[PDB]
RNA sequence: CCUCCGCAUAAGCCUGCGUCAGCAACUGACAAUUAACAGCCCAAUAUCUACAAUCAACCAACAAGUCAUUAUUACCCUCACUGUCAACCCAACACAGGCAUGCUCAUAAGGAAAGGUUAAAAAAAGUAAAAGGAACUCGGCAAAUCUUACCCC
RNA sequence: GCUACCUAAGAACAGCUAAGAGCACACCCGUCUAUGUAGCAAAAUAGUGGGAAGAUUUAUAGGUAGAGGCGACAAACCUA
RNA sequence: GCUAAACCUAGCCCCAAACCCCCACCUUACUACCAAACCUUAGCCAAACCAUUUACAUAAAGUAUAGGCGAUA
């Protein structure tokens, strides 16, 4: 692989900290947690 | 007698066995074909001695009084078989010119490669043989494929160790 | 179905067990009634020598020279063997020097080998 | 041993040794550079001095080289310190481990001056190769270690199963054209009337 | 091991702030 | 001899002679339980019954009666990390039988313990490692963890 | 948590190394060396494209036409595929006709 | 009722796939010279 | 197990057999294991001369307050954990011995000045030459835990203290180190500790009875 | 005096096997 | 208390519950099955061989059957080799399956249905039942008893 | 090496009544029912059954191979 | 704070240059030894089915030509 992308975690942590204070799954688990950032923004 | 399986009673259980050297090729050639025929047999014994004690050191579960000793039996009794083969391999050069002890002729098998066929002893002639005709000595023209993709594949095999030789030897530049 | 174990005289039927052996040569042959008739001179008979009055044990001392191995070849044993003969029988038909011309008639032919080891 | 194979201090036989390697172990080989044969200069038994690290400029003597990794371990010096000996309520004794030096880390030492000097193969016509100063031009020799194995070579005597000096020496050769089966059954005193047939060969 | 050295060394300096913030400095 | 191509026999031909013998052997001790007169050797698998008659009665000066030989399978069942099987070979077992009512026992070899006791001062080192045998020196239960090493 | 816990090794560059200090001396031998060489007649790679560039239809088709005598037998069954599959794509396929 | 098709025998599996029957047709010499260009351990029963 | 020589024979019942491997280097040792002759406390004029061969400056009679110097800056490297000084200030019979317990704990011992100047008692002796010294010193010692309460001492009070302090040289870089510390048996014991100990009884099986 | 053992190692392995789909109902409707 | 198992051979498998060591046969080391049984046979060339078997004798068959030499020539050595283990094979398994033959045809051989409890429902396997007796149900299916008669194909 | 058929040379079939005969074992098959349904099992188990001196069943080796084989036609069977 | 995470070098790819390689073993391979090879590829697919047909240095040139004169060659 030429290119792959080392600033993942990066993007997932913009996502998972406006999601810190949810219930159960969707504050730790990126799938549930833009789905749920989405709706309260 | 069977006491020479085994040796000396002042030598059982000692761990420590003071022992010579192991025979050297040099010395042997000086040595005779009746004096090394008897050098033989003198080295089998002590070959035969030290087998059985090997085996009764596995099985008394105890690791050996010294098994540096049948290190120096083993390459002794190879350099007495290299001087025997060393004036049998010279004595037909001699007296026939030729370089090996068993006749054989370069052939061709069935599977196309080139291998060399030692030859066997019979005692009626090639043509009547009738297990020996059935093996077949030659290569059709289908085996032309397989000789060219094994042909490829040693040479993708040297193309992939010589070319690696110098990507490891470009690295020793860099850390020196 | 077990193919990468070694196919040996353990393996088969009992008609296939008889037939492969081990390496163990062979001694004689067989004849009617399945009688084994050992022939005498295929086993062969060891020439041991007597090794009494005999001052080479197995080992050497360590007190020896090293040497180096200049090792045995037709040109060596011939210089050694054949060549004075010849200085003594060239200043005063080879078989009388020491060649064997043709051996189909020997005990011990050296090609192709008949004699053991 | 397997390829890429990692030395180390105890031997690739040793007991110590299958523990760290296995044949299973695959680590990054670490990479020396290449000494030839005729390059290397430091033997077991060459007194040699130190640079790097601890016991700094301190001269020592050569006691193992593991050519291998071209390592140099020098005696007594350049020392750790661990414990020996394992019951499951003991508490320790030091004994003060040497750890290994590169080549590159360790100088060779004149006689005559008992200072760090380098190595360069010169030319003499007394001896064919040997250690030459580049400080100076005096021969430093090989000196002696020990023996490879055991041997004591001046002190050594024969138990009874060893020739002696006269017989491994005693050239009763004659060279002759007969082979070893003909000269052993002229000597062994057999007649053998019977004359062999042609078998083919193919 | 994906090459490179920004993300190493973002993460670098984000570990160092929750190095902070479990062992902050008196 | 193994590993050579013996010469053909044809009737009326010579006799065939090993000089320099290939197969060496060894004598085991009996695991089980045998005759008094019974020896067990290890034959390697290229070597006959009569083989082992002239084996001994030639090189050892042996009076052999009676030779009984079986091959034993070794083991192809116990397997590495690849999981690629380790082979313990294959061995032939003779049993000897001694003429004339000569009787045979396998020596001790390796006599259990011989001089007085095990082992101390090997080297220089062991007597290192012995004096602290001697002097561990011990805890008191009436300290409690303090060092005994402060004269305080 | 595919990100590294430590820093890589650092990254030393030779600007002026022997490569980089001569890059793309003789790059104008042909303007300024009256013509006798062109600026293709420096690049040095795999016979069939010195001074020729296509995309991967127009590249295996010359490399089969140039080189194909001589490449190895399960190498060219691979090639004569990958002619007949970009023939195929390049042909038959697409959003644009 | 299933699953037992294979009753293992000797003198079957070296009649069928032995290396003498692969080598008694040129159809099945190409069966070998397959198996050494592969690597095979085992070319035959 | 308990002994190198049961595992010698565990291995003999388990069939592991360990065979001795030669190596041409061995372990290079610079003390030794113990005293050579334990003086013991209430004729050696060779062994002063025993040393003068091998060191070709040695005064005795500047020694001790040499001796004295190694002692008291072998003991602050106690109160610091200086692993490093201690090992060109002690041997290494002697390191576990004054390193192994005070580990996870803090000393804070700490020397005021001598009662009687400290001289030598007995000296002795590849080579290994033994300077058997005693000081009669005026030393502060304060033992804590790993918590950091107090385990063992007072912190302020000088207690007089008899040592009977054993050197050692190793006989070309090597100096004098403490080789060992001979408490007589005539010595008085030592301060009682800090907490209270129960010392537990024979554990009884059930098919043993206590008497 | 404190120190080091003997030896010790690993093992492992895995495998897996195949079917169908059969013996179903809710015929033509 | 079970026993429709068992013990041998064959085929298959290939050291797979022997010694020592390390729910509550695996690994390392050592050891072993020994030929008399069973495999592994045959010097040529001619010419030989109508009449089964079945207790083979009567009687009866049709489907017409497993059993053999002689002549002249050649021949002198002799007991080698190989299988011999196991709680085992084929079914992905330490699988309620499959698997030829000889003997034992109830054992002289081989084994253990219950980890401990409690004593619900539903469910599975069984045994008993008042009075009735196919009223059940598509159908006497199942179980319980032993039987008639008549069709279609 | 399953199976469909064939070839060579083998094997097996108690007891009872009296011949592709009847009762009935071993053996071969798989009628009906229940359990099972990721099961003991990728077709089993328990009972109940059909045949069991024959167009029988069966071990061993050989044969026929996919545009084909083989088939007491079920478009069956030819390694789930 | 468990499970885990981290890693950098085994090796590889592409090119250039160069044309590369004791014993037993066709009988049941790994078994010491007894009376004869050559012979058109088809098809997918494309033609929107399919039935003739459908590719297997530069420049002249996608030119002349071929073609259910069509796909295309
Ligand atoms: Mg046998
Ligand atoms: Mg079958
Ligand atoms: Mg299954
Ligand atoms: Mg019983
Ligand atoms: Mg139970
Ligand atoms: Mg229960
Ligand atoms: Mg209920
Ligand atoms: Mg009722
Ligand atoms: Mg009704
Ligand atoms: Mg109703
Ligand atoms: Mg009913
Ligand atoms: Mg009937
Ligand atoms: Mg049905
Ligand atoms: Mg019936
Ligand atoms: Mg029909
Ligand atoms: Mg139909
Ligand atoms: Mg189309």
């Amino acid at each position: 692989l030429r290119n792959r992308v080392t600033d993942r975690y990066f993007r997932i942590q913009e996502v998972l900290k406006h999601a810190r204070h949810f219930r159960g799954r969707k504050n730790r688990c990126y799938r549930l947690a833009v789905r749920t950032v989405i709706r309260a923004f | 007698g069977l006491e020479e399986f085994f040796d000396d009673p002042k030598n059982w259980g000692q761990e420590k066995v003071k022992s010579g050297a192991a025979w050297t090729c040099q010395q042997l050639r000086n040595k005779s074909n009746e004096d090394l025929h008897k050098l033989w047999y003198v080295l089998l014994k002590e070959r035969n001695m030290l087998l059985t004690l090997e085996q009764e050191a596995k099985r008394q579960r105890l690791p050996m009084p010294s098994p540096e000793r049948l290190d120096k039996v083993v390459d002794s009794m190879d350099a007495l078989d290299k001087v025997v083969q060393e004036r049998e391999d010279a004595l037909r050069l001699l007296q026939t010119g030729q370089e090996r002890a068993r006749p054989g002729a370069w052939r061709r098998d069935i599977f196309g490669r080139i291998i060399w066929h030692k030859f066997k002893q019979w005692v009626i002639p090639w043509h009547l043989n009738k297990r020996y005709n059935r093996k077949r000595f030659f290569a059709l023209p289908y085996v032309d494929h397989f000789l060219r993709l094994e042909r490829e594949k040693r040479a993708r095999i040297k193309a992939r160790k010589e070319n690696l030789e110098r990507k490891k030897a470009k690295i020793l530049l860099k850390k020196f | 179905a077990d193919r990468m174990s070694k196919w040996t005289s353990k393996r088969g039927p009992r008609s296939f067990r008889g037939r492969k052996g081990r390496g163990a040569k062979g001694i004689g042959f067989l004849t009617s009634g399945w009688r084994f008739v050992q022939i005498k001179e295929m086993v062969p008979e060891f020439v041991v020598p007597d090794l009494t009055g005999f001052k080479l044990k197995p080992y050497v001392s360590y007190l020896a020279p090293e040497s180096e191995e200049t090792p045995l070849t037709a040109a060596q044993l011939f210089s050694e063997a054949v060549a004075p003969a010849i200085e003594k029988d060239f200043k005063d038909n080879l078989e009388k020097y020491g060649f064997e011309p043709t051996q189909e008639g020997k005990l011990f032919q050296l090609y192709p080998r008949n004699f053991l080891r | 041993l397997p390829p890429h194979y990692r030395y180390g201090m105890s031997p690739p036989g040793s007991v110590a040794d299958k523990r760290k390697n296995p044949p299973w172990i695959r680590r990054r080989p670490v990479v020396v550079e290449p000494i030839s044969d005729e390059d290397w200069y430091l033997f077991c038994g060459d007194t040699v001095e130190i640079l790097e690290g601890k016991d700094a400029g301190k001269q020592g003597k050569v006691v193992q080289v593991i050519r291998q990794r071209n390592w140099v371990v020098v005696g007594g010096l350049n020392t750790h310190y661990r414990y020996i000996g394992k019951t499951m309520d003991y508490r320790g004794t030091m004994i003060p481990s040497e750890a290994p030096l590169l080549h590159r880390q360790v100088k060779l030492v004149d006689p005559m001056d008992r200072k760090p000097t380098e190595i360069e193969w010169r030319f003499t016509e007394a001896g064919e190769r040997v250690r030459v100063s580049t400080r100076s031009g005096r021969i430093i020799p090989k000196p002696e270690f020990p023996r490879a194995d055991g041997i004591v070579p001046e002190t050594w005597i024969d138990g009874p199963k060893d020739t002696s000096v006269e017989d491994a020496l005693e050239r009763t050769y004659v060279p002759c054209l007969k082979t070893l089966q003909e000269e052993v059954m002229e000597a062994m005193g057999i007649k053998e009337t019977r004359k062999y047939k042609k078998v083919y060969w193919y | 091991v994906k090459k490179g050295f920004r993300a190493a060394f973002r993460f670098q300096k984000e570990l160092e702030r929750q190095r902070l913030l479990r062992c902050p400095p008196p | 001899a193994r590993n050579v191509v013996y010469p053909l026999y044809r009737l009326g031909g010579p006799q065939l002679r090993v000089f320099r013998t290939n197969f060496f052997i060894q004598l085991v001790r009996p695991g089980v339980a045998q005759p008094e007169d019974t020896v067990q050797f290890r034959i390697p698998m290229e070597m006959t019954r009569v083989d082992l008659r002239n084996y001994l009665e030639g090189i050892y000066n042996v009076p052999v009666a009676a030779v009984r030989t079986r091959v034993q399978h070794g083991s192809n069942k116990r397997r590495d990390h690849r999981n690629v099987r380790i082979k313990k070979p294959d061995y032939k077992v003779a049993y000897v039988q001694l003429a004339h009512g000569q009787t045979f026992t396998f020596p001790d070899l390796f006599p259990e313990k011989d001089e007085s006791p095990e082992g101390s001062a090997a080297d220089d080192l062991y007597s290192m490692l012995e004096e602290e045998r001697q002097q561990r020196q011990s805890s008191d239960p009436r300290r409690g963890g303090v060092p005994s090493w402060f004269g305080l | 948590i595919g990100i590294r816990l430590t820093l890589p090794p650092p990254k030393v560059v030779d600007r002026w190394n022997e490569k980089r200090a001569m890059f793309g001396v003789y790059d104008n031998i042909g303007i300024l060396g009256n013509f006798e060489k062109h600026p293709k007649e420096l690049i040095r790679g795999p016979i069939w494209l010195r001074g020729w560039k296509g995309n991967e239809l127009q590249r295996c088709i010359r490399k089969r036409k140039m080189v194909g005598s001589r490449m190895f037998a399960d190498d060219l069954h691979n090639l004569n595929k990958r002619i007949r599959y970009l023939y195929k794509h390049f042909n038959r396929h697409g959003k644009f006709r | 009722a299933r699953g037992n098709e294979y009753q293992p025998s000797n003198i079957k599996r070296k009649n069928k796939h032995g290396w003498v029957r692969r080598l008694s047709t040129p159809a099945g010499v190409q069966v070998i010279l397959r198996r050494m260009l592969k690597g095979r351990k085992s070319l035959s029963h | 197990f308990k002994t190198e020589k049961e595992f010698m024979q565990h291995a003999r019942k388990a069939g592991l057999v360990i065979p001795p491997e030669k190596s041409d280097r061995s372990i290079h040792l610079a003390c030794t294991a113990g005293i050579f002759d334990a003086y013991v406390p209430p004729a050696s004029q060779v062994s002063i001369r025993r040393i003068k061969d091998y060191d070709a400056n040695f005064k005795i009679k500047d020694f001790p307050e040499k001796a004295k110097d190694i002692f008291i800056e072998a003991h602050l490297c106690l109160n610091n954990s200086d692993h490093d000084r201690l090992h060109t200030l002690v041997t290494e019979h002697c390191f576990p011995d004054m390193t192994w317990d005070i580990k996870y704990k803090t000393v804070r011992w700490s020397f005021v000045e001598s009662l009687e100047p400290s001289h030598v008692v007995q000296v002795r002796c590849n080579v290994y030459g033994q300077i058997t010294v005693r000081m009669h010193t005026r030393q502060t010692l304060a033992i804590y835990d790993r918590f950091g309460r107090l385990m063992y001492g007072q912190e302020d009070v000088p207690k007089d203290v008899l040592e009977y302090v054993v050197f050692e040289k190793q006989l070309p870089y090597g100096s004098w180190r403490m080789h060992t510390k001979i408490v007589p048996p005539w010595a008085p014991p030592k301060q009682p500790i800090l907490k209270t100990v129960m010392i537990p009884g024979p554990q009884l099986k059930p098919e043993e009875e206590y008497e | 005096x404190x120190x080091x053992x003997x030896x010790x190692x690993x093992x492992x392995x895995x495998x897996x096997x195949x079917x169908x789909x059969x013996x179903x109902x809710k015929k033509x409707k």
